[PDB]
């Protein structure tokens, strides 16, 4: 039982430096190597390094003047480092473990979450959560659709889940959106039975990290 | 310094066909390539060591082949959960490599969306604009159009729509048009209506709401 | 009687699960087993739990009334409240027997319905309060805050208030339901005066048999012979004058 | 009035206001209440006086 999480800014100014720190539970980081990897939007995956805190590292020839990797066996933090990040560098971030040894060789089974580190000289900005009503008037069979819009926020990074995870079955919380003002919308839905709408109340808890807000709201016809 | 170059890029099949994903190389690898299926939003996971050795967990249904400089990942039934992209790696020499993934989506019969209208919230509306949101919920065919009549009016502007990806369990889709306005916030206007077309539906589906 | 994974409680309450227990037989010497699986699915507790118990062991077959009110009242209330809990072989339902009373349209008017069986058996009425957790919850369920509910029947005459609190979840709901019980005798009548959070009845037991049984919780399931004799261990045979066993 | 608010049991009591025998120079009197709160059991107390 490995557990992988990353930690980052979500922004960075273009020209500076790009900090992040992979906690690891469930294993000494001391005796392991640790993987830093890169995915920019859609596209594939680029294999940033490896380090060891007793083994001599390797970094990726692209990106090596500039990456630099440490680790705190005090509080088992994997570090890395982007120094002089241009708009090529936003992306998301991965770390992964380095197993042992074996038969099959160097393998890969423990990855992180990954985090999104966009590059702009904009500023954080936290979101604003308004309610998608159901028109229960609306006879639609026996199902009915609740929602929770979420707009003007701009680090991309955002987090829908209903009833603090009690809801996951109908739940569609679609792509964001980039509005003409700069600034990102998202649109979280919930496929019902039209019968529990009267009984069970309906919440969506929202979570723009990089602005550190956390609004939940309520859904009532 | 080694490319993994794979293919196809785009393949679509339907629940129970056999789908095979190829990798190339440009040096010999010996054994030493490995498959991940990432799915919508979510770190990679690894299927397949050695270049045939599938990782404990995953089905029976994957296997891994070949030697030296091409490999291939085959899937006997192509189930629903399987839609994800599939990516291919060198661990033999630094540095570490990837293949560009390919997209592996589910055929499926055709489904007719359903669709919802939602208000703008009134708290947004004291902020000082406003949104009307049209839900289509579960199709196949990701192809469909929704337009929007301001009192028989369409408005192409003022209007951005966003697509879910497939579903695991349905392999099916969902559209949000958004239909931002605040001139006169939505005043001026009395109804407003999505009209949807889509193959599902023989004749397109309007829904509308007349509030405010 | 067998009762195999539901409670008494879960048995007179119509829990969905183990609803193959509403035609009871005519027949009840209680075979139930401790800490049933299916029992209050929706987190409450019943008061004088174990009184009615005791009751239970001189009766010996009831006979729903279907005659409280009914479902059809939508006078005041909506008749369409079931839960997210207390699952139908999986599907969100709640009690039969009782009703999930709700406010109709954002208006929840004081009802003060009243019930006197006439009939000939003495009542076995159930009912129950909703303690919500949010004061929102309960505007929600019923737009009076604040509300009161008064039983009146010819002896027991009890006015209960609902405690607004977040408590633990179970089921996923940490909304509590007390249920309540009494004795309608024939010709005794049930006068019910609820604010809200009131938890109303549909169904109610005529005493059709008041013989000699027991509530003997037993982990064993049937196995169909019959004597003279039964213990939560087994049954006896040979007549001696004294026992060990249980 | 006063109200006790808990998980478990909920007591609402109003003082009975009568003068009684002078006991160390007071015929006032005070009733002292308990209850055992669970660890993340909550306490509301309402009182008008
Ligand atoms: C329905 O509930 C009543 C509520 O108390 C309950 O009380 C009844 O008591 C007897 C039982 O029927 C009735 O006495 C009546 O006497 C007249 C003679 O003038 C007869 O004609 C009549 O049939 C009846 O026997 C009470 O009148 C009645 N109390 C009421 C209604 O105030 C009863 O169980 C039941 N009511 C009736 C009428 O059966
Ligand atoms: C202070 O008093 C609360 C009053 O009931 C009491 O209830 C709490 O019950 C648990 C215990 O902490 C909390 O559950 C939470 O679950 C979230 C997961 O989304 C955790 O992030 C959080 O740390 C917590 O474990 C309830 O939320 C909480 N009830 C409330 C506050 O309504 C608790 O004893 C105590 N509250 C907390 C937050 O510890
Ligand atoms: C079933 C019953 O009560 N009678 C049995 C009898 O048939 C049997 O021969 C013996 C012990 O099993 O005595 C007793």
């Amino acid at each position: 039982q490995v557990q992988l999480q990353e930690s980052g800014p979500g922004l960075v100014k273009p020209s500076e430096t790009l900090s992040l720190t992979c906690s690891v539970s469930g294993a000494s980081i001391s005796s392991y190597y640790w993987i830093w990897i890169r995915q920019p939007a859609g596209k594939g995956l680029e294999w940033i390094g490896r380090f060891y805190t007793s083994g001599s590292p390797n970094y990726n020839p692209s990106l090596r003047s500039r990456v630099t990797m440490s680790v705190d066996t005090s509080k088992n933090q994997f570090s890395l480092k982007l120094t002089s990040v241009t708009a090529a560098d936003t992306a998301v971030y991965y770390c992964a473990r380095e197993e042992h040894i074996t038969f099959g060789g160097v393998i890969v089974r423990y990855w992180g979450q990954g985090t999104l580190v966009t590059v702009s000289s904009a500023s954080t900005k936290g979101p604003s959560v308004f309610p998608l009503a159901p028109s229960s008037k609306s006879t639609s069979g026996g199902t009915a659709a609740l929602g929770c819009l979420v707009k003007d926020y701009f680090p991309e990074p955002v987090t829908v889940s209903w009833n603090s995870g009690a809801l996951t079955s109908g739940v569609h919380t679609f792509p964001a959106v980039l509005q003409s003002s700069g600034l990102y919308s998202l649109s979280s839905v919930v496929t019902v039975p039209s019968s529990s709408l009267g009984t069970q109340t309906y919440i969506c808890n929202v979570n723009h990290k990089p602005s550190n807000t956390k609004v939940d709201k309520r859904v009532e016809p | 310094d080694i490319q993994m170059t794979q293919s196809p890029a785009t393949l679509s099949a339907s629940v129970g066909d056999r789908v095979s994903i190829t990798c190339r190389a440009s040096q010999s690898i010996s054994s030493w390539l490995a498959w991940y299926q990432q799915k919508p939003g979510k770190a990679p996971k690894l299927l397949i060591y050695k270049a045939s050795s599938l990782e404990s967990g995953v089905p029976s249904r994957f296997s891994g082949s070949g030697s030296g400089s091409e490999f291939t990942l085959t899937i006997s039934s192509l189930q629903p959960d399987d839609f994800a992209i599939y990516y291919c790696q060198q661990y033999n020499s630094y540095p570490w490599t990837f293949g560009q993934g390919t997209k592996v989506e589910i055929k499926r019969t055709v489904a007719a969306p359903s669709v919802f209208i939602f208000p703008p919230s009134d708290e947004q509306l004291k902020s000082g604009t406003a949104s009307v949101v049209c839900l289509l919920n579960n199709f196949y065919p990701r192809e469909a159009k929704v337009q929007w009549k301001v009192d028989n009016a369409l408005q192409s502007g003022n209007s951005q729509e966003s697509v879910t990806e497939q579903d695991s369990k349905d392999s099916t889709y969902s559209l949000s048009s958004t239909l931002t306005l605040s001139k006169a916030d939505y005043e001026k206007h009395k109804v407003y209506a999505c009209e949807v077309t889509h193959q599902g539906l023989s004749s397109p589906v309007t829904k509308s709401f007349n509030r405010g | 009687l067998i009762l195999r994974d539901c409670s008494v409680a879960g048995w007179l309450l119509g829990n969905p699960m183990c609803d193959e227990f509403i035609n009871v037989p005519e027949w009840s010497y209680i075979v139930e087993k401790a800490n049933p699986v299916n029992d209050l699915c929706y987190p409450g507790d019943f008061n004088d739990y174990e009184e009615l118990k005791h009751l239970l062991s001189r009766i010996n077959h009831f006979e729903k009334i279907q005659i409280i009110p009914k479902s059809s009242w939508s006078s005041h209330e909506a008749s369409l409240g079931v839960s997210s809990a207390c699952p139908y072989q999986g599907k969100s339902s709640f009690f039969r027997n009782v009703v999930w009373l709700i406010k109709k349209n954002s208006t929840y008017p004081t009802i003060k319905r009243s019930y006197n069986n006439t009939n000939q058996e003495d009542l076995l009425v159930l009912w129950g309060i909703h303690h919500p957790n949010d004061a929102a919850e309960q505007t929600k369920l019923y737009q009076n805050p604040t509300t009161y509910i008064s039983v009146g029947t010819s002896t027991l005459n009890q006015r209960l208030v609902p405690r607004i609190a977040t408590r633990s979840k179970v089921n996923g709901q940490s909304g509590r339901m007390e249920f309540f019980w009494t004795i309608l005798k024939p010709n005794d009548a049930i006068n019910f005066e609820s604010n809200g959070n009131f938890i109303a009845p549909e169904y109610a037991y005529k005493i059709v048999k008041k013989g000699d049984s027991t509530i003997m919780k037993s982990e064993l399931e049937y196995g169909n012979c019959n004597t003279t004799c039964q213990t939560p261990k087994g049954a006896i045979n040979t007549s001696l004058p004294f026992q060990n066993i249980h």
